[PDB]
Protein backbone atom coordinates (compact mmCIF):
# COMPACT_ATOMS: atom_id res chain seq x y z
CA UNK A 1 0.00 0.00 0.00
CA UNK A 2 1.87 2.87 1.35
CA UNK A 3 5.32 0.91 0.68
CA UNK A 4 6.88 -0.83 -2.42
CA UNK A 5 4.55 -3.78 -3.03
CA UNK A 6 4.87 -7.86 -1.86
CA UNK A 7 2.51 -10.57 -2.27
CA UNK A 8 5.14 -13.16 -0.38
CA UNK A 9 8.50 -11.21 -0.24
CA UNK A 10 6.95 -8.28 1.77
CA UNK A 11 5.24 -10.96 4.24
CA UNK A 12 9.07 -11.81 5.08
CA UNK A 13 10.63 -8.75 5.58
CA UNK A 14 7.88 -7.57 7.85
CA UNK A 15 8.48 -10.98 9.45
CA UNK A 16 12.40 -10.51 9.55
CA UNK A 17 12.34 -7.56 11.97
CA UNK A 18 9.75 -7.53 14.59
CA UNK A 19 9.97 -10.92 16.73
CA UNK A 20 12.69 -9.34 18.78
CA UNK A 21 9.02 -7.86 19.82
CA UNK A 22 6.68 -10.73 19.84
CA UNK A 23 9.34 -12.53 21.74
CA UNK A 24 10.83 -10.51 24.67
CA UNK A 25 7.00 -9.14 25.07
CA UNK A 26 5.56 -12.63 25.16
CA UNK A 27 8.53 -14.11 27.57
CA UNK A 28 8.81 -10.91 30.56
CA UNK A 29 4.74 -11.98 30.33
CA UNK A 30 5.63 -15.73 30.64
CA UNK A 31 7.74 -14.70 33.56
CA UNK A 32 6.03 -11.88 34.94
CA UNK A 33 2.89 -14.59 35.46
CA UNK A 34 5.31 -17.12 37.15
CA UNK A 35 4.75 -15.87 40.37
CA UNK A 36 0.60 -16.45 39.30
CA UNK A 37 1.20 -20.34 38.35
CA UNK A 38 2.92 -21.58 41.46
CA UNK A 39 5.19 -20.06 43.88
CA UNK A 40 2.58 -19.48 46.30
CA UNK A 41 -0.24 -22.17 47.74
CA UNK A 42 -1.09 -20.18 50.77
CA UNK A 43 -1.93 -16.75 49.46
CA UNK A 44 -4.51 -17.13 46.94
CA UNK A 45 -5.54 -20.12 44.77
CA UNK A 46 -6.80 -17.08 42.92
CA UNK A 47 -3.34 -16.17 41.68
CA UNK A 48 -3.18 -20.02 40.00
CA UNK A 49 -6.75 -20.09 38.31
CA UNK A 50 -5.41 -16.54 36.97
CA UNK B 1 1.60 -7.10 31.35
CA UNK B 2 -0.28 -5.66 27.97
CA UNK B 3 0.73 -2.28 28.97
CA UNK B 4 4.61 -3.21 29.47
CA UNK B 5 3.99 -4.59 25.82
CA UNK B 6 2.61 -1.81 24.26
CA UNK B 7 5.59 0.46 25.52
CA UNK B 8 8.04 -2.15 24.80
CA UNK B 9 7.54 -1.81 20.78
CA UNK B 10 7.85 1.61 20.88
CA UNK B 11 11.16 1.35 22.84
CA UNK B 12 12.66 -1.01 20.71
CA UNK B 13 11.71 0.40 17.72
CA UNK B 14 14.02 3.05 17.91
CA UNK B 15 16.14 0.68 19.02
CA UNK B 16 15.60 -0.83 15.69
CA UNK B 17 15.64 2.08 13.58
CA UNK B 18 19.21 2.76 15.09
CA UNK B 19 20.60 -0.12 14.21
CA UNK B 20 19.01 -0.35 10.65
CA UNK B 21 18.80 2.81 9.34
CA UNK B 22 21.51 4.19 10.93
CA UNK B 23 19.81 7.19 12.36
CA UNK B 24 20.59 7.96 16.21
CA UNK B 25 19.02 10.97 16.60
CA UNK B 26 14.71 12.13 17.53
CA UNK B 27 14.58 11.93 14.21
CA UNK B 28 15.06 8.00 14.49
CA UNK B 29 12.15 7.67 16.74
CA UNK B 30 9.67 10.58 15.03
CA UNK B 31 9.44 7.95 12.02
CA UNK B 32 8.97 4.71 14.06
CA UNK B 33 5.26 5.85 15.09
CA UNK B 34 4.44 6.34 11.35
CA UNK B 35 4.01 2.26 11.41
CA UNK B 36 3.00 2.27 14.83
CA UNK B 37 -0.09 4.96 14.45
CA UNK B 38 -2.98 2.90 13.87
CA UNK B 39 -1.01 0.00 15.75
CA UNK B 40 -1.43 1.70 18.90
CA UNK B 41 -5.01 3.90 18.32
CA UNK B 42 -6.68 1.47 16.39
CA UNK B 43 -5.47 -2.10 18.77
CA UNK B 44 -6.28 -0.36 21.71
CA UNK B 45 -10.16 -0.12 20.66
CA UNK B 46 -10.36 -3.45 19.99
CA UNK B 47 -8.16 -4.44 23.28
CA UNK B 48 -11.41 -2.65 24.86
CA UNK B 49 -13.27 -4.07 22.36
CA UNK B 50 -13.46 -7.56 23.89
CA UNK C 1 31.37 -11.30 21.68
CA UNK C 2 28.15 -13.29 20.55
CA UNK C 3 24.93 -13.95 22.66
CA UNK C 4 23.26 -12.41 19.50
CA UNK C 5 24.59 -14.66 17.80
CA UNK C 6 22.80 -17.38 18.99
CA UNK C 7 19.38 -16.64 17.44
CA UNK C 8 20.47 -14.29 14.36
CA UNK C 9 20.94 -17.82 12.62
CA UNK C 10 17.36 -18.27 14.15
CA UNK C 11 16.08 -15.49 12.39
CA UNK C 12 17.60 -16.82 9.18
CA UNK C 13 16.74 -19.69 7.47
CA UNK C 14 15.32 -21.49 10.86
CA UNK C 15 12.67 -19.26 11.05
CA UNK C 16 12.64 -16.34 7.98
CA UNK C 17 13.59 -18.79 5.16
CA UNK C 18 11.37 -21.39 6.94
CA UNK C 19 8.12 -19.31 7.03
CA UNK C 20 9.22 -18.88 3.36
CA UNK C 21 8.17 -23.10 3.65
CA UNK C 22 5.41 -23.29 4.82
CA UNK C 23 3.15 -20.56 2.28
CA UNK C 24 5.27 -22.22 -0.26
CA UNK C 25 2.87 -25.27 0.45
CA UNK C 26 0.30 -23.38 2.43
CA UNK C 27 -3.07 -26.18 1.90
CA UNK C 28 -1.45 -28.79 4.30
CA UNK C 29 -2.31 -25.81 7.09
CA UNK C 30 -6.25 -25.36 5.88
CA UNK C 31 -7.25 -28.42 7.88
CA UNK C 32 -4.29 -28.54 10.01
CA UNK C 33 -5.60 -25.63 12.09
CA UNK C 34 -9.26 -27.08 11.77
CA UNK C 35 -8.16 -29.95 13.86
CA UNK C 36 -6.98 -27.01 16.48
CA UNK C 37 -10.12 -25.41 16.31
CA UNK C 38 -12.53 -28.19 16.69
CA UNK C 39 -9.65 -29.87 18.81
CA UNK C 40 -9.86 -26.93 21.57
Amino acid sequence: DKEGKGLIEATLDAVRMRLRPILMASLAFILGVMPLVISTGAGSGAQNAV
Amino acid sequence: GLLVDDAIVVVENVERVMAEEGLPPKEATRKSMGQIQGALVGIAMVLSAV
Amino acid sequence: FGWFNRMFEKSTHHYTDSVGGILRSTGRYLVLYLIIVVGM
